[PDB]
């Protein structure tokens, strides 16, 4: 027992301090499951083009409300009355007034049936009204090649949906003229008159448009953006993949070949929460708003004070934990840009108004024209990559034991064979 | 993968009480209604009752009317069918799909015979 041996001994007892301080910290470090973004801008000469869901901001138009309509629903509409009546006109159009009155007789009126759905596909704003001329990459549109979705904001419309079969449509190059461009009459005489601010009066004019991709349906009650009537609006847009990481990297839902869902098709994080609140209210009382999927059949509107807004404000503010709705592993997004221009021109002005039979003051205030567009042909791409994989762990522990104790696995058996042969 | 498996099924006495437990494997069915089908011999399978994925509503066939108990354990991966008042009526393989999500594979189902 000398000196060398003793300092030896120290040393490789002190080395082997911080040989386990630093692989318990590398193995810590891995399974905490750490992961680092990638960014990259990937170039391509053809992008499918987004699905464009919009619609206007009146849910449903005044000169298509009937009788019958006023009577089942004139209540929810926030027209009547609790009792079937008129509320204080003292701010009321003349016109407007009379022409609501002679609705809201019911002398000897025998109701006839009611369905939500079928009033909202007839009373609803239509698109073969509104859109005045819609434009692709420099080839006529038309009227036929938006399909109808149903919102909370009533009956909207979406273009290049990808549904009903029809192929989605690729863009070949960038900049304004070589996208959707579609000029809107909004209509604004068709709005429901507000004799009193209730909690949801809105007095807002233009429409709301959202821009998805076609796999997921339209959810413009919180996704979309609104634009103006008498303005041009470009809207810059820019392709975004997104691929994110599966337990325990992150909390994402891998893709399957089908979806989690009972109503739809494809999995979307919009899709789960349609999904939730339409299975919340069938299994809750037994009816569907209108813009939910599935077989049930439609609520009355008895059915909306009763069953629908209470069930639905009950699961959103406190009981809003029944489903989580895991967000894809993977999915392309849209960002945009938002520019605006008058409309129209001093020089086109009589041109509109002497095209449409109105007045130059109607296609002031009413003639919008959305102008979509992307703005370079190249897509960013945004993944989640781990930082730390088990070959990198075996790395980075075996290259520092055999740098404090230069040691390895078969020198661990050995040793253990050695004690072994001392025990027998 | 979707297993679904059923269990807990047997032959029965008729005017008898049996318990039916399926094991839906493979999704997460706290969303997912779950409905139980008669496989009648030689016919084609025919709906004994449906619940909703929260459990709060039950829907039954016209003989299963006030005869049959259909229950939901949630986090239990396990739809628990209360039979009672059994006929020879109702002799037949009982399977356990997901009503609304059909696209699965089917399970190989418990038979249950009311003869004696
Ligand atoms: C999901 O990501 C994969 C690549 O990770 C891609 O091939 C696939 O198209 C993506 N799914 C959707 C629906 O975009
Ligand atoms: C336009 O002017 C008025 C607007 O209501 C109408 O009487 C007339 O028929 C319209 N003419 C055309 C050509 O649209």
């Amino acid at each position: 027992l000398s000196l060398k041996r003793a300092l030896w001994a120290l040393c490789f007892l002190g080395s082997l301090a911080v040989l386990l301080c630093v692989c318990t910290e590398r193995v810590q470090y891995y399974f905490h499951y750490h992961h680092v973004t990638k960014l990259d801008e990937v170039a391509a000469s053809q992008l499918t083009f987004p699905a464009v869901t919009f619609c206007n901001l009146n849910e449903f138009r005044f000169s298509q409300v009937s009788k019958n309509d006023l009577y089942h629903a004139g209540e929810l509409l926030a027209l009547l009355n609790n009792r079937y009546e008129i509320p204080d006109t003292q701010m009321a159009d003349e016109k407007q007034l009379e022409i609501l009155q002679d609705k809201a007789n019911f002398r000897s009126f025998k109701p006839k049936p009611f369905n939500m759905r079928e009033f909202y596909d007839r009373a609803g704003h239509d698109i073969r009204d509104m859109l005045l001329s819609c434009h692709f990459r420099g080839e006529v549109c038309s009227a036929e090649d938006f399909k109808v979705v149903f919102t909370r904001y009533g009956k909207c419309y979406t273009f290049n949906s990808g549904r009903d079969g029809r192929p989605r449509l690729k863009t070949m190059k960038g900049g304004t003229g070589n996208g959707l461009e579609i000029m809107l009459d909004i209509q604004q005489d068709e709005y429901l008159p507000v004799w009193g601010e209730t909690d949801e009066t809105s007095f807002e004019a233009g429409i709301k448009v959202q821009i998805h991709s076609q796999d997921e349906p339209p959810f413009i009650d919180q996704l979309g953006f609104g634009v103006a009537p008498g303005f041009q609006t470009f809207v810059a847009c820019q392709e975004q993949r997104l691929i994110y990481l599966p337990p325990p990297w992150g909390t994402c839902k891998a893709v399957t070949m089908d979806s989690d869902l009972d109503f739809f098709d494809s999995y979307s994080i919009t899709a789960c929460r349609i999904d939730c609140e339409t299975r919340y209210l069938v299994e809750n009382c037994n009816c569907r708003m209108v813009h939910m999927p599935g077989d049930a059949p439609y609520c009355t509107p008895e059915q909306y004070k009763e069953c629908a807004d209470p069930a639905l404000d009950f699961l959103v503010e406190k009981d809003q934990e029944y489903c989580v709705c895991e967000m894809p592993c993977n999915l392309t997004r849209y960002g945009k840009e938002l520019s605006m221009v008058k409309i129209p021109s001093k020089a086109s002005a009589k041109y509109l108004a002497k095209k449409y039979n109105k007045s130059e003051q109607y296609i002031g205030e009413n003639i919008l024209v959305l102008d979509i567009f992307f703005e370079v042909l190249n897509y960013e791409t945004i993944e989640q990559k781990k930082a730390y994989e088990i070959a990198g762990l075996l790395g980075d522990i075996g290259g520092q034991m055999g740098l404090f104790i230069g040691a390895s696995i078969l020198t661990v058996l050995e040793l253990f064979d050695y004690a072994y042969e001392v025990i027998k | 993968q979707v297993q679904l498996v059923e269990s807990g099924g047997g032959l029965v006495q008729p005017r008898g009480s049996l318990r039916l437990s399926c094991a839906a494997s493979g999704f997460t069915f706290s969303r997912a209604a779950m409905s139980w089908y008669r496989q009648a011999p030689g016919k084609e399978r025919e709906m004994v009752s449906t619940i909703g994925s929260f459990g709060v509503s039950t829907n039954y066939s016209d003989s299963v009317k006030g005869r049959f108990t259909i229950s939901r354990d949630n986090a239990k991966n396990t739809v628990y069918l209360h039979m009672n008042s059994l006929k020879p009526e109702d002799t037949a393989v009982y399977y356990c799909n997901a009503r609304y999500r059909s696209s699965y594979p089917w399970g190989q189902g418990t038979q249950v015979t009311v003869s004696s």
